[PDB]
């Protein structure tokens, strides 16, 4: 090759690596962070970000009288001088003492001893994770950061000989570091838990630190939040000595009537991560924090004074960090404290920084959340970003209250205030400022999230769960209310969101129906707890090993598996494999028998029903395994054991097909000689009842403590039926013309030995329980003599079920076309006093996808883990479900 | 002073509430006719279920 | 009958320690729920140790709340050495 073409490839490699390194630099310094979730509790009844949006958009003024349950001497501490205050109303969280101690594992002792800042912050973080489409329980072990802007407002009062009740927990319950630490401890997060003390700027500084941590790869996701609560009214008294609080309590932000600043409570948290990570993981992006900046003023006229130069510098630094021109943003969530000193300085800083070269028809629209709820304090910036996020989402800037006129202290003649709401070529961008009293100015820039199907599975279960039944009812009511205000949501998307993006709690319920006319009433009946046809409820077991159960005959009905053959492709594939295995050892096809094709034999014949039952059971068990329910044990019943022997891995498909087909064919001559009769009695009573007939009859199967099947000759069977009718015993004759598990099979014994010849047994992968021996059996021992004994010796289903329950097994999934042994299994379970729950797959005249999903939902409600991804899908459109319905209780410290 | 009392109006948090069930019987004076509160509360119970 | 009484005593002591003062949380201590899941620390652990030892007159290890996290496990442990 020439030298030129040789060096060309090296140049190409070099420039590609150069581009890769430059892109690495760009994503390592100027990476856009994605706000994937948020959660706020602010005064005025606001509990969700949507509550905040409807509050601020409506122009509601969320300032009301002081709380009366906090022990304050509210009638006495009002004086419009020495140690009193001249304000009688501010933004308060009257439910600040309300907290769900049990949900997070916290004790009432620790809860009352714990700062309400931590109590609010835990719930806010949990809701923020839930609103991001993330399951908080699945966040355990992840490198998730926690950055909280909080402060020691004083709830236990360490300087005052902390009370006897909160003794021992006044460090853990009140250190400001533990406010961030407890989130990670409860949620199991691994990223750093750092709390920031910066007075009225801590939350936005925490967002800055979270952004820097995520950009450096120290975290995968992060919690950037703030909290403010007022255990004592000192913040009003200390700031009343200087005329800093407004006389009426309204934060007249940037208004000519600006005369002070009223404080307020509130918690506000964001769950954020890298934008590329959000796109890769398929999380919904609410907004994009492009850049951030923080600095100081230092040379301010007094320590607690502002500085226009510092505010301009941080604004310009934030703009440069995001790589955005000042004219790019068309809105600012100014601090807007309302002070006479602070407002003109902030307005001058905004005018100098942002509005200097903007077009003559797009002024910068300035507003403040403080006019609505008052000064939140630490949680001010992280609430302002929520306000701007929802303003971008709804495409309208809400009005800022109490602006009778723009303040005359600044020359507006570029920038205009949001006196009334205003509506909105290029992405929407907005700034937020969190200037503090300690001089730490902060500023962030947010941008509109960038613009981002599968067929609907029928009868998609809707899953609900909660820690307690009352919480479950609250969850159902909340979901019903949410679905009422929605124009025709997609039910499969709701099913996916409920199954995947919400924790499975203890008390569970499910709604399985294929029509969008019963789900509403079912949700209601769940809400008031009434029963419903398409509703299932239960208490999931913490631990327990799973069992597959394979009964013998009886679980047959025409058309079984017909609907599943069309609807379910996995079941069709398994039936096809069974048919291919069976073809060589029989003179017809399984699919024709199941589909009821013309001329195919019916289920009356013994030789065709048993292979059909085997194939259906094996296919159903494999479908269960495909849905993620891998058995911990398998048990059978007569011919069903062969199917169990296939699922355990001891017998290949060909060997099991050979055994079942040849065994049934060798059982054909027994037809008409005798039959079975099921009578409900103990084993000893049946045994001593069959004594006069001697060898004619025998105990065919001990299904349960009060359910035994006896097999024998037709004449003796009728004689015993008449005797039971005389004795008033509920004896039922099974529809079978052949007396299996009786002496008659000896007549065909050698032929049975021919049925199992040539097989290749293997050790069991899954522990198989032989109903003949009554305990686990090695897989290699399944020889011809074993199968002959299975056909001949009495089944001991009750004994092996008792032994299996003794081994910690707690779930019994019948893989039949219709439950036949569920009664006996439940009888044994209640006899031994265990908490095991029995389930079935299909039911008579019910074999479509709806019944399959009903069985799966019942199993999940009983506590069996189910891979809902396979049932529903890998990824559907995101759906915003309501957060957890906490059952709160009052927790406050008394003097 | 051990036998002095008064009545006050404690503020409380806006409860989450629930959904209106079945039918609710609203009775109104005909002097008001369709004015303010009656129409609005009728609508409120309408969208409340 | 002894196991039921011991479980009742353990539940009562755990509820009393778990509450700052003064029924809702008395039933919140089911035999299956782990004590750590109920939010128990070293302080409440040693308090339960002292209370159970005083009730049974037996010197127990200072971590008889996480070595046997379920209350039923604690009942089994008490019934063992008694
Ligand atoms: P228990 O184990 O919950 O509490 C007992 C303890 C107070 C000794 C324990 O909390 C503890 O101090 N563990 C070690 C903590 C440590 O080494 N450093 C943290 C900063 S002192």
């Amino acid at each position: 090759v020439t030298d030129s073409e040789k060096v060309a490839e090296y140049l190409r490699r070099a420039t590609l690596d150069l581009r890769a390194a430059r892109q690495r630099i760009r994503e390592l310094e100027s990476e856009p962070i994605a706000i994937i979730g948020m959660a706020c509790r602010l005064p005025g009844g606001v509990d969700s970000p949507e509550g905040l949006w409807e509050l601020v958009d409506s122009g509601t003024d969320a300032i009301a009288g002081f709380p009366l349950d906090r022990g304050w001497d509210v009638e006495g501490m009002y004086d419009p001088a020495p140690g009193k205050t001249y304000v009688k109303e501010a933004g308060f969280l009257y439910d600040a003492g309300e907290f769900d101690a049990g949900f997070f594992g916290i004790s009432p002792r620790e809860a009352v001893s714990m700062d309400p800042q931590q109590r609010l912050m835990l719930e806010a973080s949990w809701e923020a994770f839930e609103r991001a489409g993330l399951d908080p329980a699945r966040q355990r072990g992840t490198a998730t950061g926690v950055f909280v802007g909080a402060t020691a407002t004083g709830y236990v009062s360490p300087a005052a000989e902390v009370p006897e009740g909160a003794e021992g927990f006044a460090i853990t319950g009140n250190m400001t570091a533990v406010t961030s630490g407890r989130i990670s401890y409860t949620l199991g997060l691994q990223g750093p838990a750092v709390t920031i003390d910066t007075a009225c700027s801590s939350s936005l500084v925490a967002l800055h630190l979270a952004c820097q941590s995520l950009r450096q790869g120290e975290c995968t996701t992060a919690l950037a939040g703030g909290v403010t609560v007022m255990p004592t009214p000192t913040a009003f008294t200390e700031f009343s000595r200087q005329r800093g609080l407004a006389p009426d309590g309204r934060c007249k932000s940037f208004a000519a009537a600006a005369d002070g600043t009223n404080w307020a409570e509130g918690v506000a948290v964001l769950v954020v991560e890298r934008l590329s990570d959000a796109r890769r993981n398929g999380h919904r992006v609410l907004a994009v924090v492009r850049g951030t900046a923080i600095n100081q003023d230092g040379a301010s006229n007094g320590l607690s004074a502002p500085n226009d130069l510092a505010q301009e510098r941080v604004i310009r630094s934030a703009l440069d960090n995001a790589g955005l021109t000042a004219s790019d943003v068309d809105a600012v969530e100014a601090h807007g404290t309302g002070t006479t000193l602070g407002d003109p300085i902030e307005a001058q800083a905004l005018l100098a920084a942002y509005g200097h070269e903007r077009p003559a028809h797009r002024p910068l629209r300035v507003g403040s959340l403080k006019s609505n709820i008052g000064h939140a304090g630490p949680a001010a910036g992280v609430a302002g970003v929520i306000k701007m996020v929802m303003a971008m989402r709804h495409g309208v800037l809400p009005r800022s209250l109490h602006i009778d006129e723009p303040t005359p202290q600044v020359d507006w003649s570029a920038v205009t205030l949001l006196t009334e709401p205003v509506d909105w070529d290029r992405p929407r961008r907005a700034g937020v400022s969190a200037f503090g009293i300690s001089g730490t100015n902060a500023h962030v820039i947010l941008e509109q999230a960038p613009t981002q199907p599968a067929p609907p599975v029928p009868a998609a279960p809707w899953l609900l769960s909660a820690k307690t039944p009352a919480a479950l009812r609250a969850q159902a009511r909340r979901l019903h209310t949410h679905l009422a205000r929605h124009p025709h949501p997609d039910p499969t998307d709701i099913a996916h969101a409920l199954a995947t993006t919400r924790t499975p709690h203890e008390h569970r319920a499910a709604l399985v129906t294929d029509d969008h006319g019963t789900r509403g009433p079912a949700l209601a009946a769940l809400a008031e707890g009434a029963p419903d046809a398409c509703l299932i409820s239960g208490t999931a077991l913490s631990k327990g090993r799973t069992v597959f159960v394979f009964p013998g005959q009886g679980s047959q009905w025409t058309g079984m598996g017909r609907e599943l053959l069309h609807t379910s492709p996995e079941f069709a594939a398994y039936i096809a494999e069974c048919e291919t295995a069976l073809n060589d050892f029989v003179d017809w096809s399984l699919t024709d028998v199941l589909r009821g094709t013309e001329g195919a034999p019916g289920y009356d014949r013994v030789d065709v029903v048993q292979p059909a039952l085997f194939a259906v059971m094996v296919s159903l068990a494999r479908l269960w395994q495909h849905h993620g329910i891998h058995p911990d044990a398998v048990i059978g019943h007569s011919q069903g054991e062969i199917a169990a022997a296939h699922i355990a891995g001891a017998l290949s498909l060909q060997d099991a097909a050979r055994i079942v087909a040849l065994r049934s064919q060798a059982l054909l001559p027994l037809a008409g000689l005798g039959g079975m009769t099921s009578l409900a009695l103990p084993h000893d009573q049946a045994l001593q009842l069959i004594q006069p007939w001697g060898q004619d009859l025998s105990i065919a199967s001990v299904n349960g403590p009060h359910s035994t099947v006896v097999s024998g000759t037709t004449h003796a069977l009728d004689e015993l039926h008449t005797t039971c009718d005389t004795q008033g015993v509920r004896a039922r004759r099974i529809p079978v013309d052949y007396a299996s598990h009786s002496a008659q099979v000896e007549s065909i014994r050698d032929t049975v030995l021919q049925a199992a010849t040539g097989i290749n047994p293997q050790p069991t992968t899954i522990p198989l329980y032989s109903t003949v021996t009554g305990q686990p059996i090695d897989g290699t021992q399944l020889d011809a003599d074993y199968w002959y004994t299975n056909l001949r010796h009495t089944v001991r289903f009750e004994e092996t079920t008792r032994a299996l329950l003794g081994s910690g097994h707690r779930h019994f999934i019948e893989t039949t076309a219709h439950p036949v042994l569920a009664l006996a299994l439940e009888e044994t379970i209640e006899a031994t006093g265990s908490d095991a729950r029995v389930t079935g797959t299909l039911r008579r005249d019910h074999g479509d996808l709806t019944q399959l999903h009903t069985a799966l939902a019942t199993a999940w409600t009983h506590g069996i883990d189910v891979d809902w991804t396979a049932v529903l899908g890998d990824r559907r459109t995101p759906f915003e479900l309501p957060t957890y319905a906490f059952q709160r209780q009052r927790y406050w410290l008394e003097p | 002073d051990d036998l002095r009392y008064k009545v006050t109006w404690k503020p409380t948090a806006v409860a989450d509430g629930a959904s209106a069930t079945g039918t609710w019987l609203v009775v109104v004076p005909e002097s008001l006719a369709g004015g303010g509160w009656p129409v609005v509360v009728a609508r409120a119970v309408d969208q409340a279920g | 009958e002894r196991d039921r009484a011991l479980l009742e005593v353990v539940r009562g002591n755990a509820a009393s320690v778990m509450s700052h003062g003064a029924t809702a949380t008395l039933e919140a201590v089911e035999p299956t729920r782990a004590f750590r899941d109920l939010g128990f620390d070293s302080l409440m652990a040693v308090e339960l140790r002292n209370r159970i030892g005083a009730a049974t007159g037996l010197r127990l290890a200072p971590t008889l709340v996480f070595d046997h996290p379920t209350p039923e496990a604690v009942v089994r442990h008490l019934r063992a050495e008694l």
